[PDB]
């Protein structure tokens, strides 16, 4: 409902930076390889 | 009296270009946007190169440089986006620049699909507040398209604009009235200026009022006298050298204020001091005036240096100064100074009503 959906962008971005950092951690840890 | 303040110009990006539409900072104070036009004398340069400036910082460099592929036919800021710049183009795509990314290219370009605009958009604008907004692009093709500032690959809400007949409405610089009652007025190509709704089956073109024959160039609306009048009045601009004041219920209303020896290009009157409208010419004259003090003459007007065909002008929002866009890439900044907002200024309403009776 767009009516509801409008006022949450700030919280959304907070969650996006959370998601961001964790996928970045996945890039890091997966960039280290399984043998090592 | 006109307080000519500093000016904004840079040969690095205003090299024989045409200053297209403008806008002040709808969010910040006195940090305006300047849409430009292509210079075919420099084909290597981008066609539409927008630029901004900062009057509150008191410097000369164009603070931000932004440039899409095609010629930006319209631009302005974004509502509650202190980092964004929306934009119309000549091709039809709607661009979206960002300042903090330092990418001199817009990051979210509207496609060139039939669902989008494939004709230049002279008036693209945000509408309401924080949750009451959208982005409505209205190209000259005759379509409106609501867009979120997030999703841009498809218009949120979109329909055409036709009259009772299925003929097109070549819009040019539409404007929503005060409050976003979705009954935006549309400056058509020539005459047949319309009021158009957005919600309901009756959305779109409401009625035609014709009071001038030259092709339209602009329109504007305004607000309260200090909570005295309704102020739904909207004035237009055209190529017949005359400027007519209109009403939401008349068809060939109030005296079409004509400036001779000049091709009228724009009107915009600050709601601060209910009536202070400024028109422009194709000669280098800013003949602005108030309808309460004067009747049919420019009050505190001025001409411009040389003969620049003044393309667009915008009052500095929530205050007073004047942005000036020419046919040549150069921005001039004037101010009224002495034309302060008169308190209890209902003289104009009495004036317009007395004129309206004849």
């Amino acid at each position: 409902r767009p009516h509801i959906r409008g006022a949450i962008r700030e919280y959304q971005t907070q969650l996006i930076q959370r998601v961001k950092d964790d996928i970045e951690s996945l890039h890091d840890k997966f960039k280290v390889q399984y043998p090592q | 009296k006109l307080s000519l303040n500093r000016q904004f110009f840079d040969e690095r990006w205003s090299k024989h270009r045409v200053v297209s539409c403008l806008d002040w900072s709808s969010q910040y104070p006195e940090l305006l946007v300047a849409s430009y036009n292509n210079n075919e004398d420099a084909p290597h340069e981008p066609d539409g190169v927008a630029l901004v400036w900062n009057m509150k910082y008191k410097k000369t460099t164009p603070e931000y440089v932004f440039h899409c592929q095609s010629a930006v036919m319209s631009a302005t800021f974004a509502k509650f986006h202190p980092n964004l710049v929306v934009g119309g183009t000549y091709s039809g795509q709607i661009v979206l620049w960002d300042n903090r990314s330092n990418k001199r290219t817009p990051v979210q370009r509207t496609p060139l699909s039939a669902a989008a605009h494939t004709h230049p958009v002279y008036c693209v604008n945000v509408v309401g507040t924080q949750n009451a907004h959208n982005l409505i692009s209205i190209s000259t093709d005759g379509k409106i398209c609501s867009w979120s500032l997030d999703m841009l690959s498809h218009p949120q809400d979109s329909m055409e604009l036709v009259h009772k007949q299925s003929k097109a409405v070549a819009v040019t610089s539409m404007s929503f009235p005060v409050g976003d009652v979705n009954n935006f007025v549309v400056g058509s190509e020539e005459g047949s200026v319309y009021t158009a709704c957005r919600h309901g089956s009756k959305a779109g073109i409401s009625e035609m009022f014709e009071g001038h024959q030259g092709p339209i160039t602009g329109i504007h609306c305004h607000a309260a006298v200090g909570a005295v009048d309704f102020s739904h009045l909207f004035v237009t601009s055209s190529f017949d050298w005359t400027v007519k004041l209109w009403s939401t219920k008349n068809n060939k209303p109030l005296y079409s204020f004509e400036d001779n020896a000049g091709y009228v290009y724009d009107v915009m009157w600050s709601p601060t001091h209910p009536a202070l409208f400024a028109c422009v010419d194709g000669m280098g004259r800013l003949d602005l005036w108030n309808l309460n003090n004067d009747t049919e003459v420019p009050t505190a007007s001025i001409s411009v240096e040389g003969n620049p065909a003044l393309n667009r002008v915008r009052w500095t929002h929530s205050g007073r100064e004047i942005a000036v866009g020419d046919s040549e890439g150069q921005i001039v900044i004037y101010d009224v100074g002495e034309q302060i907002a008169v308190p209890r200024n209902d003289e104009w309403a009495r004036f317009g009503r007395t004129l309206a009776e004849i």
